[PDB]
């Protein structure tokens, strides 16, 4: 009794989720309930926050008797998920007062099963709360294009200015080599679209080194959404299959 | 110094 | 005059890549019956044994048996100058300080000749009695390499447990522990087959198993032979011409 | 108004040019005129020289109303051109009222436009005149083959002896491991030899392996040789011009 | 630590 | 001493 178990057929979702977290967040609390898996954590600088949601429905079987909170070293967990093949069925199992998580990997079409037992840890955890927000500008664009832009501008400077207007969205940086602007225009013609919805024009400045951690989520989705308003953190959102999302929040520079 | 996430969205 | 022509030159490339990280230098015993090489690693925890029989060669001549002391890093660098579809010829004289390697590009007018300097070696040779092992596992080489790679993220040693129905590989460390269970398949070279006499459980250093898996490209299957308190044998067959056997002493 | 503007639909040419220069030359002067873009620089040792020609007529649009000499850090420019896609169309432009080079990259059919402004620098450089001359031996060969030969022999020694005769060309090196010779017979996939007289010269392989970084610009390379004179290694940039490297022969 | 020579002695 | 490009090609500028 008081036992969590969840079976995910696309084990690679979970491998990719941990590669998209482990370099930004060392260790976090996984909040498990009957609605699903929730994770919320600031990086140690408190400049950025990550929000992961995986709904119960995404799992091929899912049981959560009692709510629980597992403290996980994300680096430890990423190392264990590297022993899963990309098409393994992955089961997570935990007892409600347990010091360990069990991970079972079933190789598809093959009599091979792997079992790992990972030690948990106890974790102090601030609870942040983000309210409902109307964003002055929302940009949907290919995830590969955003990853390219953040990588390329990081060779020009440490900071990017993001401007949204009617024409479209512009990304700018400058440094000791010179200056760069990249302009994406709204696409007239599904995945390849750049879509801008804006109420008021916005211009914010952000640290490129954090954006380059966010784009480690690029394998989870072929698109990304950027949401911006004049005095508040940027949101960068990647959708995960049809079962949830990974959201990155980043405080603007000054 | 730096603007922080907690400057817009404080702890509860 | 020793001269051996191998049309599938990629076999020799693969054999040097399978040896050069485990062994620095070794004596090549060359005779009418083929090429043999035996060598412990510098720590004496492992031994490798290679045979390439004269019959696997497209052409083979050896007028008098030779012993050629070779720096395997040096021969490995020279064989990287050969293409994967090159015909490779080895040539030596009785009284030569030097092994000649000739690489013929198969569908091109290109020929490479290298002269490799030999060295003076004196080797500890071991006598290994033929024996009947308690457990002999045959499995896919890719699977074994993958198991050894994955478990070395968990610990430095692997416990290999062999029973009638399957083989289990286990490791423990600061993260936690892990167990990988392969069942005997009743259903090719994706088979997992086991000949048992007694169950056996032994522990081995993953550092050495990971060196042995550099042989994976020579064969789609590998065999593990195990008995209590006796070294593991890991064997890769080479085409029709011989084998690479690796021995590893169990841990304390 | 823009006093220099050049639009290049095959922008990947400029990406490849900068990858072929930046490891050999740190900073160079781009000489821009109404007939095109020229660059010449010796490496810091003065043992080699590079000469680039891009003719105004190979650009899809080209305008230049005065001679410019733009001093460029080729590592900075390389970093900027890595922000261009391989299918992008690249415009270079310089206004008289600036001391920057502007680059514009247009993805085609996708509306993404990038503009960079690159800081220039002041460079006082000596220019060398190349005596027009005919060569004892001219070898035309696949660029990938040449790159492969220079790479392999650099694991054997630091100098290559190039022997050329009517029938073929030989490349030789010697070092602590032993020695090696690669022989190519006369046959895009061809090896052709125009020879007036046999030549035998020695060159430093370290420099040849900087030169072969131009391999992506062309499927063929041309080697021109005569006694006592620098080797010329030439990559044709189809529909535009060429990149030529010169290397002084090595003594003892 | 156990060595190969503990099972198969050197012999020449 | 080492052979240089300048041993064959004149300065012109």
């Amino acid at each position: 009794p008081h036992m969590f178990e969840a079976r995910l057929v696309q084990g690679s979702i979970l491998k990719k989720v941990l590669e998209a977290l482990k370099d930004l967040i060392n260790e976090a609390c996984w909040d498990i309930s009957s609605s699903g898996v929730n994770l919320q954590s600031m990086d140690s600088s408190h400049v950025s926050l990550v929000q992961l949601t995986l709904r119960s429905e995404g799992f091929d079987t899912y049981r959560c008797d009692r709510n629980l909170a597992m403290g996980v070293n994300l680096t430890s967990m990423s190392k264990i998920l590297k022993c899963a093949g990309n098409e393994d069925i992955i089961t997570l199992r935990a007892e409600d007062n347990a010091d360990t998580l069990a991970l079972v990997f079933e190789a598809p079409n093959q009599e091979k099963v792997s079992d790992y037992e990972m030690k948990l840890m106890d974790l102090d955890v601030e609870q942040l709360g983000i309210p409902e927000q109307e964003y002055s500008c929302v940009v949907k664009m290919p995830s590969g294009e955003f990853a390219r832009i953040c990588r390329d501008l990081s060779h020009i400077g440490d900071a990017v200015v993001i401007s949204c207007a009617k024409d479209g969205v512009k990304f700018s940086a400058s440094g000791e080599l010179g200056n760069g602007n990249i302009k994406l225009s709204q696409t007239s013609n599904e995945e390849e679209a750049v879509t801008i919805e804006m109420n008021e024009p916005v211009q914010l400045t952000f640290a490129l080194r954090y954006l380059n951690f966010f784009t480690k989520a690029t394998p989870l989705s072929s698109t990304v959404t950027l949401s911006m308003s004049a005095d508040v953190p940027l949101v960068v959102e990647y959708k995960i299959a049809d079962m949830g999302h990974l959201k990155y929040y980043l405080a603007p520079k000054i | 110094r730096k603007r922080l996430i907690t400057d817009s969205y404080p702890v509860v």
